[PDB]
């Protein structure tokens, strides 16, 4: 908590040129009003929890998908941009893009909440993919999100859209278990992989993510060990619980109580409190 | 190239 915040700004301030490499998954959105999607009830996955799956995960299975889409179409409704307003921490990457320190952010997330906090395109790296498109499960042929949003708002959910060329199932373009990620996130990570290989020290930033979903979790062994990693989770997860190395900085914090403590630290809370009220 | 799983190396 105290003494690794501390650490972090103490990187940052010695090492004020430097940029950071954040890589983000569902806790940051919790707060939010998002909740990570494995256990429902009260609140977004209210209506999912009804009408319930064979396995937590079977939502964003491409397999269970096929075997029936009412489910995910059910939990989409509730998922696109607009719904939600981004939380103090997706408020703290715009504040590291204005400071000119953000390097790029890598997100398991499909809320697109860093994109509505103001983050530059160019910046975010949706891994799980996004809304921005649909795609055919068979052919991969691409279509417009239109043609799946317009159904989301019939009562009740029914004729699934299919492709006009093969008539399989036609989805918004996010990456679920079965499915390929896009291109842009392996050979971005692959640029940026070596970026961090090139004396301001970088500084990758890993926060709210169980580090169980791959290959996005192979993420934080690939950063060189001459580069400083951070953990803000609930837990030490992942490559920092199985291979430990001694500059890991641990911090096991709410990731909004950390935006806060990290930004105050650093001495940015005039500008921060700006970012937030707009 | 890299698919989406729960599992891995
Ligand atoms: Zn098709």
């Amino acid at each position: 908590t105290e003494m690794s915040v501390r650490k972090i700004a103490a990187h940052m301030k010695s090492n004020p040129n430097a940029k950071v490499i954040f890589m983000v998954g569902a806790g940051i959105s919790t707060s939010c009003g998002i909740p990570d999607f494995r256990s429902p009830g009260t609140g977004l996955y209210h209506n999912l929890a009804r009408l319930k799956l064979p396995y937590p995960e079977a939502v964003f299975d491409v397999d269970f998908f096929q075997s029936d889409p009412l489910p995910f179409y059910t939990l989409a409704k509730e998922l696109y941009p607009g719904n939600f307003r981004p939380s103090k921490f997706h408020y703290l990457l715009k504040l590291f893009q204005d400071k000119d320190v953000l390097k790029r952010v890598y997100t398991q997330n499909i809320d697109t909440l860093e994109r509505q906090a103001g983050v530059k395109d160019d910046l975010i790296i949706e891994a799980h993919g996004s809304f921005a498109h649909c795609h055919c499960i068979g052919c991969g042929k691409v279509y417009p999100p239109q043609v799946f949003k317009s159904k989301l708002a019939e009562h009740p959910i029914k004729d699934f859209v299919k492709c006009d060329v093969c008539g399989e199932l036609v989805k918004p373009a996010i990456v679920f278990f079965g499915e390929d990620l896009p291109d842009s996130f392996s050979e971005t990570w692959l640029n940026d992989s070596e970026w961090l290989r090139e004396p301001q020290q970088p500084l990758v930033i890993v926060v709210g993510t169980s580090l169980a979903v791959y290959p996005f979790a192979s993420l934080p062994e690939e950063i060189p060990r001459k580069v400083k990693r951070v953990l803000c989770n609930l837990e030490t997860v992942g490559d920092f619980k199985a291979n430990k190395r001694p500059t890991d900085l641990i911090v096991h914090q709410y990731s909004d109580e950390f935006a806060e403590q990290l930004v105050e630290e650093l001495g940015w809370q005039e500008d921060f409190e700006k970012i937030l009220t707009a | 190239t890299a698919r989406k799983s729960t599992g891995g190396k």
